[PDB]
């Protein structure tokens, strides 16, 4: 949930008010009279948590939700693609208000080139299935739509305008300090560790990192004092865990690839 | 529903299908004195915007003769094996009502080389391409009914049906010369007014590489051109605000020049 | 006797 | 197929391709007219009036003498025909140096062809996208002629030829009129068949042509824009109706 | 009903002489199936898992529908030679109760052998548009493989199969128990090609001055199937020029005649 | 009972009517007439004719006549099995023909069949054997099992056509299955020449003609582009209206249907 | 049954009747048996159990005769999904067979993977078809996002089987999951006679005993090499009837056999 | 639905297309008196973003004709030759009301230009289409059926469709000027509040022709600038503020320092 993230002092604030504020207040919005927004959209590289987010407002929304990920879309036998698309949307605002959730979209959502291809012009008409539907002769004021992907900025302009996506967000890179002290008190504190707490030791490295690989380092800490028939604190040698989160040495391709 | 005197220009092009279908049903008598017997097929290739359904609608006009209607998409079928039926259907009851005449359009549709695919559904139009064949020429013949196919572009399709035994002569079409847009000009435009400005040995001229069809668009889109002015008769100037648009963007020499 | 087979009708399929 | 695409192989029919395919290339190029009278050449050209940023101080000019008994005009792409210009009036003042003698005007077009074939014998080489022709008059002799080349590497004799767009309805015209049943004579036949021969071509714009002619002495002359606006008239003064 | 309709191939049969090389493929199958039949004692007391089957691939016209007819009549085992087709075919009721009756049978009239087709048209690894037309089909054959051993059988039963394709098959028939022993038919080599060749030729009349080395020098890529068609329409040739027997020519000419070459033959050689 | 209505009685063309190929047939006949007609000189060294030969050829090569010339020359049945008769739907209604169709060979003696443009079925090789459901494959390997495997018959002779062989399987190559595959190819000029008069018996040309000039002016052609030749060679003088034929019009009529110029010759 | 045996999780299969190791296997014995033994201590920690595991090495080493064993000792059902055999030409259909078994084992209330060759997954994308290689990857991410969603069962363990290690560099996939990756041995010369003890059992013999075994087990450490031996050593002495083994015929059959083991 | 009050921005274009449409309509007797033709569908290509589906929507509020809709790629379809069904048993369904538009909203997923190594159903669907438009039964359907067709990039296309005998024009809708772009503010604002002694035209001045429906998102933006504060109304420096933003990231990605050549 919420109280589960850490770091996004910034990014959570945008979505509670572009999903829950309207259904709950709505009347104020045209009180001065415009229509509010519809879609949003996700972009940063992966493990800065994005798609654990919406499943914090999956837990409170009281609305209906719907979980599809970019490659369920595609099937071998052409035409059924955008019919399930269009199935969506109907169920959409049939099951009405409700929103949408995708966690990928870089396998559809592309430039449209000049194709010459079945695949490469199937893939393209799935896309239309969306746009014709977003904004068309038939629309609605019960969608809204949550998008995501790991990286930004190929996905074609047409479906980057208002109307569409009025309000997409970025997220943190991988070496802000900031957060990253407020990451391991958050996990660390969740559960039961030792008194000698090194954690002030760790942060002020100037290794970048994720929200990702700190579920590894916190948790693979917590496997090798466990597995020490111990029962529950985490000794303050996990210097093997940090170090053991050094995957640049474990790629041979990034050590004696290129020279 | 139209006639002759609505062409004009192909002369060359037409004197086939006239030896071909409007004749053999007036005066065989000819082709057997020499002791022959005419084809058994055309075809008509492609370069658009240039009157091919038009001259097949035209016969159809006076024939005196059982004349049919397919496009190329209505063979095919869903159930796999109910399509290639279909075409022995269209072809015996033909004889039935013989003598009589078809006219497949678009049949690049169906008109592909042995691709070899791996679908599923690709192949049963391959089978339905070749009762065709196993039925025009085949092992049989079939009597008087002739064909009269189309298409927009043949460079690469059309693998073998395209031959003597199916078809015989292969008329083409391209955007006309210059000769032929003085006449068929005149089509058109013999019901407007004309006030007085006609000068139309230059308002048509080489260099307007244009279609065969797009004059009548110009000659329609100035006719309201000036009724939008109140004025229903025609001058000159109406045309020519009208030629600046319609070929604006036809082509592009920008990659000429260079032939110095 | 109305075991009417789907008759096995084709359909297309995107290749590669 | 792919037999097309190089100059050392044949086609199972046995001809080449990349040759040929010049011969397309030629065809999307200008208009050039050689005839000879009985003691006098014309040449014409289809020049263009592309816009008024051109200096009219200097018009361009496909005709390019190489010496004073000789000249040359072309259609194709210029480039490739700038070099055996250079390399034609290089071989012929090289012909006065050696021998002390002018050069026989078949032995010049024996140079531009000899180059002409092995730029397409040996491959590592493209041809020259043009055909030319040759026109003048032999030293010591009244006897007129011009000589056709192509990429090829051949040269023939006509008495009247084109090249370019609509050549195919002039060489056909000028077999309607031209005749070696009654040669012509002198300038002002010769240029009134000329230039009317153009007009397939030249859609009613004078802005949009040159002409030389030939001497013989080793002399030549060049003309006006004037002195061919009478016979753009002369020639529509019969096109009364 | 097919299983009445199916009869052993027991009573005529190859006899044996007919087959010609492979030394060592038959040595690996009888030292691997044939000695246990006749050796039940052992391999139930000696102690040892025996070879419950055995799988042979290889390329067409090299020899697979023919060897499995050898070594039945040559060791008296009666079988069946069955066909995944006419399992396959639009009778969907019978796929599973005929391969019940199949082993019911063999395992009656013991000790016997059993065996099938190419695997085309039942390999089915395929997850396509509908399983359920065929997965009724294998796993009933799994079953009934399980059937043959496993507590201590010794039923007598034993299996084999050929195809061409080693690779399209569900791959849940080389597991281990079941059968570990697949086979490759190599193409042949020269030595091994002669044999072939005069054995199909025997019944046809010769004479004595050939050297049949050189025209297995002249045959690679082919094999059983590409070489006793040339050894037929050599006496094609015998009769159109009118011979009474074959010669070294007409042999060679069969070769030129496989692929319809047609040289132009005086082309600027010499 | 449809394959009942598929039969051949008897159009009308001889092995007179055919040219350039005068060997190809020799091959042909070797199979189907003599074991049908002379089988004792086989016989007296006592062997297996090849059954189930095959013809391969570019279109409109002249290989269909050939298959109906065939039939009046014997006087026996002939059959045709032809597309749109061997695929229909309703699995079992499709296989079952083809069984049923052997099923009126092995009854009967003297047989010979035609299957017109196998491609359709035998070309249709397995896509990487793939599709859960493959109507085509089932049908194909049964003729297989009918021919290969064990013998189907001892008297019946069996040719296919293909204007494209590469399609169907490799194991129609082979003893059983197939034995011959004879290709009908492009003609020669002393073809030709014997291709000409057939289809000029019927014209009302006057002589004055050297077709010797013509097959050196027309290269390589089908035995149907010769025939065109001679429909348009004797139109032309229709529109221009005379009562007989020249020479010279076949010489522009030649140039239409085989279709600036290679000058440098 | 449709896919696989499942093993009706008792089917006994001994993990000690075997020359393996006890290292590795006591390795596996903390990620799986203690959580489903004793999930007081990971509840006590909050820890959430593993998520699956690598076993990297090329064959002879029983890399599956294992796994499915000690799912027998817990009792979870073994299936497969060899990636070699999951590939499918068309544009998806290579994903709905990954949605299949992550619901179809769901189906079943536990359930376990062992994928092998996965490396069909993992490939370096040298040639760069994008009409391919972009599907490759769409497949390969369908598994990272079908594999833990929602997924907070305790009984779905995973395996992966991936001979030719760090072939795969498209993607490691390293953070997170895989808590551990086994460093797989080869058979030692020590674990030749650990390995023919298992396979000699069940035989009257005359004992068939030897040293010069793993000498002729040198470099033919594979475990279908013992497997086979065992076998033609058994074919040898009914070569003449006999009654049983003598140990010339391990010392002729490891010497005579492990050639083809050795050559290709 | 919406109406043509809304549709500010142009009036060239839109007095171009009741030109053909609503005239033959009612009023074609002096056009069979002049009678010459019948000018057919239109097709207008633009930019995104630009107004190009809201004229559509709006022609329907105001043409007293049926309007058939097709949407993106609900004709391309699975089982095989029925595309082409689900074609001509749509114009047969407008010829039973004479008076006929349809409208498609884009086609560069059905109508793109042909090949033969991949493109099936969907390039035998058009090629029906195109025998409808101007076959000979289609000169019975050349009637009183007018088509309306909206791409976004038409180089892609045949000429065939966009080919004339049956798109007559060929409408361009690009980005507005200084006056176009600074009216839609009102159409997006009038709705607002009493704006509190603002311009709007120095604004739009400052944001150069980039797009039209980008102008619905800075209004809407600005309000919720004001909407945080419970400020109802609405500000001057909340305009230039957004977008003089909304714009800045779209000219972020624009850089690039290869720089291979000059
Ligand atoms: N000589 C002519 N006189 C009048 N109209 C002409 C003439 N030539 C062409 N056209 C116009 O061209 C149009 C027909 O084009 P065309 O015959 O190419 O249609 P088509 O057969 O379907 O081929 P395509 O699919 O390329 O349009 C007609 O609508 C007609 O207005
Ligand atoms: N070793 C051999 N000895 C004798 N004949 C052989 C041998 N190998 C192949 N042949 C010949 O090859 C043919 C038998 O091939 P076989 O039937 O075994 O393959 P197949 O079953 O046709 O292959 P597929 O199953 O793919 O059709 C016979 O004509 C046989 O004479
Ligand atoms: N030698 C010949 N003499 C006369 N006509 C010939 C000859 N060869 C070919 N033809 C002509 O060819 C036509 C038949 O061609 P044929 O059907 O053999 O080609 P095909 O490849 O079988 O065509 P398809 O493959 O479509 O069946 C006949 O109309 C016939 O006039
Ligand atoms: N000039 C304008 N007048 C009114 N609304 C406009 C204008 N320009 C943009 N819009 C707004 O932009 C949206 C319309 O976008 P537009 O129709 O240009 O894209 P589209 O054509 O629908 O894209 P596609 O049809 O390719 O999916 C509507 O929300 C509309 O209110
Ligand atoms: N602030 C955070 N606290 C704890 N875990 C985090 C945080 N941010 C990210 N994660 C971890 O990263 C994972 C999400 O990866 P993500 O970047 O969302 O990939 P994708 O967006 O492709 O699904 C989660 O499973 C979660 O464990
Ligand atoms: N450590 C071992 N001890 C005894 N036998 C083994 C051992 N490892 C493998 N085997 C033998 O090899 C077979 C397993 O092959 P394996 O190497 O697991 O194939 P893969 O590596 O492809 O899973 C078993 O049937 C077993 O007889």
């Amino acid at each position: 949930t919420y109280a589960d993230v850490g770091g996004l002092d910034m990014q959570k604030q945008e979505i509670r008010e572009a999903v829950e504020l309207p259904l709950v207040q709505a009347d104020l919005y045209e009180q001065i009279g415009i229509d509010p927004p519809r879609g949003v959209l996700l972009y940063g590289p992966p493990g800065t948590g994005k798609t654990m987010l919406v499943k914090a407002v999956a837990n409170s929304t009281k609305a209906a939700f719907i979980r599809v990920n970019g490659s369920e879309f595609v099937h071998k036998y052409l035409g059924e693609g955008p019919r399930m698309v269009r199935d969506v949307f109907r169920l959409a605002r049939e099951n009405a208000p409700s929103i949408i959730f995708i966690d990928e979209v870089d396998s559809i959502a592309t430039k449209r080139f000049d194709a010459q291809t079945g695949s490469d012009r199937e893939v393209q008409r799935i896309l239309i299935e969306l746009l014709t539907q977003m904004d068309g002769f038939d629309q609605s004021t019960n969608v809204k739509v949550i998008m995501a992907t790991n990286r930004a900025d190929t996905l074609d302009p047409a479906l980057l305008r208002p109307g569409r996506l009025d309000r997409k967000i970025e997220f943190p890179s991988l070496r802000d300090r900031r957060e990253r002290r407020l990451i391991f008190g958050t996990i660390a504190s969740k559960m039961s560790l030792a008194p000698e707490a090194d954690l002030d030791s760790l942060i002020i490295r100037n290794d970048s990192l994720s929200g990702a690989v700190i579920a590894a380092i916190m948790q693979e800490a917590g496997l090798r004092a466990v597995r020490k028939n111990r029962y529950v604190i985490l000794q303050s040698d996990l210097e093997e865990a940090y170090a053991t989160q050094v995957k640049t040495d474990n790629t041979v391709d990034k050590f004696d690839f290129y020279k | 529903t139209e006639s002759y005197s609505d062409i004009g220009g192909l002369e060359s092009q037409i004197q086939e299908i006239k030896e071909s279908v409007e004749l053999p049903l007036t005066h065989p008598e000819l082709y057997e004195e020499m002791g022959i017997k005419p084809p058994k097929g055309v075809i008509l290739y492609g370069a658009p915007g240039t009157g091919k359904t038009l001259l097949a609608k035209a016969v159809a006009n006076q024939t005196s003769a059982t004349f049919l209607r397919i496009v190329g998409s209505e063979l095919i079928q869903k159930y796999l094996g109910d399509g290639p039926r279909l075409c022995r259907q269209i072809f015996k009851v033909a004889g039935e009502n013989a003598p009589s005449i078809v006219f497949i359009d678009e049949i690049d549709a169906i008109g592909t080389k042995r691709y070899d695919s791996n679908s599923g559904g690709e192949r049963e139009i391959q089978r339905t391409m070749l009762e065709l064949l196993n039925q025009l020429d085949g092992f049989d013949d079939r009597g008087d009914v002739k064909v009269i196919m189309a298409t927009n572009k043949i460079e690469t399709l059309d693998p073998a049906l395209i031959r003597p035994g199916r078809i015989d002569r292969k008329i083409l079409f391209e955007n006309p010369d210059l000769s032929t847009k003085k006449k068929i000009l005149g089509i058109h435009t013999s019901k407007m007014n004309l006030s007085e400005d006609v000068n139309l040995e230059t308002l048509v001229t080489t260099k307007d590489d244009l279609s065969g069809a797009d004059i009548q668009a110009m000659c329609t889109e100035a006719g309201l051109l000036a009724l939008r002015e109140r004025r229903m008769q025609v001058t000159a100037e109406d045309f020519k605000q009208a030629k600046e648009r319609v070929m604006k963007n036809k082509v592009e020499e920008n990659l000429e020049g260079l032939y110095l | 006797n109305n075991e009417n087979v789907s008759a096995r009708l084709g359909g297309a399929s995107i290749a590669v | 197929s792919g037999y097309d695409r190089a100059l050392s192989i044949f086609s199972p029919d046995g001809h080449i391709f990349q040759v040929e395919y010049a011969l397309e290339a030629v065809k999307r190029g200008t208009c050039a007219v050689g005839v000879k009278g009985k003691n006098c050449v014309v040449l014409g050209c289809e020049r263009r009036s592309t816009l008024k940023l051109q200096d009219t101080r200097i018009t361009p000019s496909k005709v390019s003498k190489i010496d004073s008994h000789v000249v040359l005009s072309f259609s194709g792409l210029n480039a490739d025909s700038r070099i055996l210009i250079e390399k034609a009036r290089v071989e012929a003042q090289s012909h006065r140096l050696t021998l002390e003698d002018p050069v026989t005007v078949e032995y010049l077009t024996r140079y531009v062809a000899g180059v002409q074939q092995r730029y397409t014998q040996s491959g590592g080489v493209r041809p020259f996208g043009v055909s030319t022709l040759i026109a003048g008059f032999d030293p010591r002799d009244d006897e007129p002629k011009l000589y056709q080349t192509e990429p090829s590497g051949i040269y023939s004799s006509w008495s009247a030829q084109t090249i370019g767009r609509n050549s195919k309805t002039v060489r056909e015209f000028l077999e309607k009129n031209y005749d070696r049943k009654e040669p012509p004579a002198t300038v002002e036949e010769c240029v009134k068949l000329t230039v009317r021969s153009l007009l397939e071509v030249v859609q009613t714009g004078a802005k949009n042509i040159e002409i030389t002619v030939v001497k013989p002495d080793s002399d030549i002359v060049a003309l006006s824009s004037e002195e061919i606006n009478q016979y753009v008239t002369q020639i529509e003064q019969e096109k009364q109706e | 009903s097919r299983v009445k309709a199916m009869e052993v191939d027991e009573k005529p049969t190859e006899t044996y002489s007919d087959v010609g090389g492979l030394d060592k493929q038959i040595e690996e199958l009888v030292e691997a199936i044939v000695l246990p039949m006749k050796r039940a004692d052992k391999f139930k007391d000696m102690g040892i898992r025996a070879p419950k089957g055995a799988l042979m691939y290889g390329p067409p016209g090299t020899g697979k529908t023919l060897l499995a007819r050898a070594c039945a009549a040559q060791t008296n085992a009666t079988f069946l030679k069955l066909a995944a087709p006419q399992l396959v075919q639009m009778y969907i009721g019978e796929g599973a109760k005929l391969v019940r009756d199949a082993f019911a049978l063999a395992k009656e009239k013991a000790p016997t052998i059993i065996f099938i087709d190419e695997l085309d048209a039942i390999g089915t690894k395929r997850f396509d548009s509908e399983k359920s037309g065929d997965r009724e089909v294998q796993r009933t054959m799994l079953e009934l493989l399980n059937q043959l051993d496993g507590f201590s059988s010794d039923d007598r039963v034993k299996v084999l199969a050929a195809t061409n394709r080693v690779d399209v098959l569900d791959p849940a028939l080389l597991r281990s128990g079941r059968l570990d022993r697949k086979i490759e038919f190599p193409l042949p080599s020269e030595d091994s090609r002669a044999q072939i060749l005069q054995i199909h030729s025997r019944k046809m009349t010769t004479d004595d001055d050939i050297n049949w080395q050189e025209l297995a020098r002249s045959t690679d890529e082919f094999n059983g199937a590409q070489l006793k068609a040339v050894t037929v329409e050599a006496g094609m040739i015998a009769l159109r020029n009118g011979q009474s027997s074959v010669k070294h020519e007409d042999f060679v000419e069969g070769i030129s005649e496989v692929q319809a070459r047609k040289s132009k033959s005086v082309s600027f050689y010499a | 009972s449809v394959t009942m209505m598929t039969v051949e009685e008897k159009p009308d063309v001889t092995y007179s009517d055919v040219g350039g190929c005068k060997d190809q047939i020799e091959k042909l006949r070797e199979v189907v007439e003599l074991p049908l007609l002379s089988p004792e000189r086989f016989a007296t060294l006592g062997i297996d004719p090849p059954k189930g030969i095959l013809l391969y050829g570019p279109p409109g090569t002249g290989k269909t006549l050939c298959a109906r010339a065939v039939a009046n020359r014997t006087d026996a049945t002939f059959i045709r099995v032809i597309g749109s008769e061997l695929v229909q739907k309703y699995v079992g209604e499709g296989a079952r023909m083809v069984r049923e169709l052997f099923e009126m060979a092995r009854t009967k003696k003297a047989c010979i069949i035609f299957f017109d443009e196998i491609d359709a079925v035998g070309g249709a090789r397995f896509d990487d054997g793939a599709g859960g459901d493959n109507e085509v494959q089932r049908t194909m390997l049964e003729l297989i099992t009918q021919l290969d495997g064990f013998d189907p018959r001892g008297n019946i002779k069996v040719m296919f056509a293909t204007n494209r062989p590469n399609t169907l399987d490799p194991a129609l190559l082979r003893p059983g299955r197939i034995d011959r595959k004879v290709e009908f190819s492009l003609p020669d000029l002393e073809g030709r020449a014997n291709i000409f008069r057939i289809h000029s018996k019927s014209m009302s040309v006057e002589r004055g003609i050297r077709w010797e000039l013509i097959s050196r002016l027309c290269p390589n052609s089908t035995g149907a582009e010769l025939r065109s030749v001679c429909t348009e060679a004797g139109m032309f003088a229709i529109r221009a209206r005379r009562k007989v034929a020249t020479e010279k019009d076949f010489l522009k009529a030649v140039d239409k249907v085989i279709s600036s110029r290679y000058m440098q010759y | 049954l449709v896919y696989n045996m499942t093993s009706f999780e008792q089917g006994e299969i001994t993990f000690d009747g075997i020359g393996g190791l006890t290292e590795q296997i006591r390795e596996l014995r903390e990620v799986i048996e203690l959580p489903l033994k004793n999930p007081e201590i990971f509840q006590r920690v909050g820890i959430k159990p593993p998520k699956g595991v690598l076993l990297y090495g090329p064959p002879g080493t029983g890399k599956t005769l294992l796994a499915k064993a000690v799912a027998a000792t817990i009792g979870a059902n073994f299936i497969f999904s060899p990636a070699s055999g999951i590939v499918d030409k068309y544009i998806g259909e290579s994903a709905r067979i990954i949605r299949e078994m992550f619901a179809y084992a769901k189906e079943h209330e536990p359930c376990i993977i062992f994928m092998d060759e996965v490396d069909a997954i993992g490939g370096r994308r040298f040639s760069e078809g994008t009409s391919a290689d972009r599907e490759i990857q769409r497949t390969l991410m369908e598994l990272l996002t079908q594999m833990d969603g929602f997924d907070n069962l305790g009984q779905t363990k995973i395996i992966m089987a991936t001979n030719r290690p760090d072939t795969l560099d498209p993607a490691l996939l390293r953070p997170g999951r895989l808590d551990r990756k086994v460093e797989i041995p080869l058979p030692n010369e020590a674990g030749r006679l650990e390995i023919f003890k298992i396979h000699t059992a069940k035989v009257k013999k005359t004992g068939e005993f030897d040293f010069e075994a793993a000498v002729k087990m040198s470099d033919g450490f594979n475990g279908a090499d013992i497997r086979n031996c065992a076998t033609e050593a058994g074919f040898f002495a009914i070569r003449d009837d006999r009654d049983h083994i003598n140990p010339d015929d391990l010392m002729k059959a490891v010497r005579k056999v492990a050639e083809v083991k050795k050559l290709e | 639905d919406s109406t043509y009050d809304m549709v500010g921005g142009l009036t060239k274009q839109i007095k171009e297309i009741k030109e053909v449409i609503e005239l033959p309509v009612k009023h074609p007797e002096l056009f069979e008196s002049l009678g010459i033709a019948q000018p057919k569908g239109v097709i207008l290509y633009g930019p995104p973003g630009t107004g190009k589906t809201l004229l559509a929507r709006a022609v329907a509020h105001h043409t007293d004709c049926k309007f058939i809709r097709v949407s993106g790629a609900e004709l391309v379809q699975k089982y095989i030759g029925e595309g082409s069904r689900m074609v001509r048993e749509l114009f047969v369904m407008a010829r039973e009301h004479a008076p006929s538009i349809i409208f498609m909203d884009e086609i560069d997923s059905i109508g793109s230009t042909r090949v033969e190594g991949s493109g099936g159903g969907d390039s035998e669907v058009q090629r029906t289409m195109l025998e409808l438009l101007n076959q000979l039964d289609g000169f019975e359907t050349s009637k009183n059926i007018k088509i309306i067709m909206a791409t976004n990039r038409l180089d892609i296309l045949d000429p065939a469709l966009l080919r004339p005998g049956r798109i007559d024009r060929k409408i361009e809708f690009p980005p507005p000027s200084v006056a176009a772009r600074a009216e839609i503010l009102r159409i997006h604002s009038r709705k607002m509040n009493l704006t509190r002694g603002i311009n709007l035209r120095k604004v739009a001045e400052k944001m150069n022709g980039c797009s039209g429906a980008d102008v619905k998102g800075v209004c809407t933006e600005a309000g919720m600038y004001a909407l945080r504060e419970r400020r109802i109304h609405v500000t001057q420096e909340d305009f230039e503020l957004a977008v003089g933003k909304v714009m800045n990231k779209n000219q972020e990605t624009a850089i690039s320092v290869a720089k291979l050549f000059k």
